[PDB]
């Protein structure tokens, strides 16, 4: 129950192995070439020749459905305020949703950084509406926006406000059941509050960067006394955790982030 | 594996 | 066989040309470094007078003095390779994984000593080359970091640009380093005047490309995203523009067009004056040309 969700991947294989030599379970790739932007309008871009993705052939049927969880570019902003952004980012959207499917992976995931994203929800909900039930579509969001993170460090220059932006986004799809949260874990935690509510939600997948991690004594990766909380009370929720990030704590392997990972689930309260 | 390996830090 | 997609064509005092190209698609996903001591030979590897293979893409990559090219990595590292003392091999001599997202760009102070860079994991980080370790973090921006350009007149400052509409200057000397300068859409490439202490000009999304000054001036010259923007080596800078609609501009100091091309057949990724005839220029795009443009001066 926990994945690496790397966001380079060389080869399809290796990757796949070594991750699993770390002892994970399903991997949470690109689709795509995170940084292939592709055009769908204005010539000579939208004749770019050549092979747009690896082929499928590289994973048998059954590695697909069970082990690869896709992610959508980074460079797809269907909210945009220029036109042709716009544009580009529905058709590359509803390109990389229907290379999913057709790859037929079990949960996809899609960002959440603004609080408009109608746009997105209508693409979403034309896709949805196909007749494939192949996919769940997990959706990132952050405890805390990043505009409410930043350091401070700027010279010249309300915590609900990303469950706003969930619950709209989950309303205009109308709470379709395909539709769950990836809620993403920050160094520092709201209220109790916004977390009980928070657990109210489909929660579906916990991303926990290692950039969170604190270091023990002997120099292991761990989890400060008040993450042990919410990441049991998540292990109540059976909720499946994606390690992201790199190794922080350089001296000890990857792996290490996710054997302590174990130990909360084997010391959990009776 | 080593003692304290999960040790909660300070 | 080199990969499909350039994605970088850096210039050296000397005259070489160091080409730093990915392949985007395709079973395999590497990426690739040349270096050509006669540029009119590439991108024919046969012809190139040095070249390696890098774990994974890069991204972008910068010259670091008559030997040595900081590259960036699509996998979260920043590497950092040294040429032979012939040019013949293209060595590794570190390579960092302090970056938990693909790392944008990086720049490298006027100094020479040090470098800096931008990830798409919203964080600025700075490194000093010698020590081979990271000096200061910043996560100031609210979205990821577009692009980094590090001053060539005076150390140690630096412009940053993010998809939230921020333009900040640097200044790590004095406590609460950041500004933030304005005039909108969002910026997407950065350049330093290189005669002139503090004026710069950023482009937008929209492909308007805007000439400030730290202490606007603007003009639409494309129809679609900025890409990029390298002023010459000219007393009189030809600040020339790239942008997604397969198209080089040449302007005058005014923002006003005075040369364009449109020999590419894609996006346009990098152009870079050559240093041995100012007139020539270099430009490499995802179409897997190297075109060399006369621009009338």
């Amino acid at each position: 129950s926990s994945g690496r969700d790397l966001n380079c991947v060389p080869e399809i294989a290796d990757t796949l192995g070594a991750v699993a030599k770390q002892g994970f379970d399903f991997l949470c790739m690109p689709v795509f070439h995170p940084r292939f932007k592709r055009e769908f309008i204005q010539e000579p871009a939208k004749n770019r020749p050549g092979p747009q993705t690896r082929s499928d052939l590289l994973l048998s049927g059954r590695d697909w459905n069970t082990l690869i969880v896709g992610k959508l570019s980074p460079w797809i902003r269907p909210d945009s305020k220029v036109e042709k952004i716009r544009r580009n980012s529905e058709a590359a959207m509803l390109q990389e949703l229907n290379f999913g499917a057709y790859l037929g992976l079990p949960a996809f995931l899609l960002p959440l950084n603004q609080e408009d994203n109608t746009n997105l929800a209508r693409v979403l909900t034309n896709h949805i509406h196909t007749g494939h039930h192949s996919s769940m579509f997990w959706m990132r969001v952050p405890l805390v926006a990043p505009e409410d993170l930043r350091d401070d460090i700027i010279e010249n220059a309300g915590e609900e406000k990303t469950w706003m932006w969930w619950h709209n986004f989950r309303t205009l799809c109308d709470y379709s059941k395909r539709i769950a949260v990836a809620l993403e874990i920050g160094a520092d935690l709201p209220s109790n509050h916004v977390i009980d509510r928070w657990l109210g939600e489909p929660i579906k997948a916990a991303i926990l960067p290692t950039s969170i991690f604190l270091t023990n004594k002997k120099g292991f990766p761990v989890l400060s006394k008040m993450h042990q909380r919410l990441i049991f009370r998540l292990l109540k929720l059976e909720v499946q955790f994606i390690i992201t990030g790199t190794n922080h704590h350089s001296e000890k392997e990857f792996c290490s982030y996710l054997q302590y990972l174990e130990y909360l689930s084997q010391n959990r309260p009776p | 594996t080593v003692a304290g390996q999960f040790e909660d830090a300070d | 066989c080199m990969e499909r997609q350039l994605e970088a064509a850096r210039y050296r005092s000397d005259g070489a040309l160091l080409l730093g190209a990915s392949s985007l698609s395709g079973r395999c996903w590497a990426g690739s470094l040349w270096l050509f001591k006669d540029p009119c030979a590439a991108p024919n590897e046969g012809f190139c007078s040095a070249g390696v293979q890098t774990e994974a893409g890069v991204a972008d990559l910068t010259w670091v003095g008559e030997r040595g090219i900081l590259v960036a990595s699509d996998s979260g590292a920043v590497e950092l390779w040294e040429l032979d003392e012939n040019e013949t091999l293209i060595v590794s001599k570190f390579c960092k994984y302090e970056h938990d997202d693909i790392v944008s760009t990086v720049s490298v102070l006027s100094s020479g000593t040090q470098a800096v860079s931008g990830s798409k994991d919203i964080c600025i980080k700075v490194w000093d080359l010698a020590q081979q370790v990271v000096l200061s973090s910043y996560r100031a921006h609210a979205a990821q970091v577009t692009c980094v350009a590090a001053s060539p007149h005076k150390d140690s400052v630096f412009l940053s640009c993010s998809e939230d509409n921020r333009i900040l200057l640097w200044d790590t000397r004095c406590p609460k380093p950041a500004s933030q300068i304005g005039c909108g859409y969002l910026p997407t490439s950065l350049a330093w005047h290189p005669q002139q202490s503090e004026v710069f000009v950023f482009g937008d999304e929209n492909g308007t490309v805007s000439l400030v000054d730290t202490k606007v001036l603007s003009s639409a010259v494309h129809s679609q995203c900025v890409t990029g923007l390298v002023f010459s080596p000219h007393s009189v800078p030809f600040l020339a523009s790239l942008s997604e609609d397969c198209s080089l501009a040449v302007l005058d100091s005014s923002l006003s067009e005075l040369f364009r091309s449109q020999a590419h057949r894609d996006f346009v990724r990098d152009a870079t004056w050559s240093p041995l005839n100012h007139s020539l220029l270099t430009t490499v795009g995802w179409d897997h040309q190297v075109v060399h443009h006369v621009v009338p001066t």
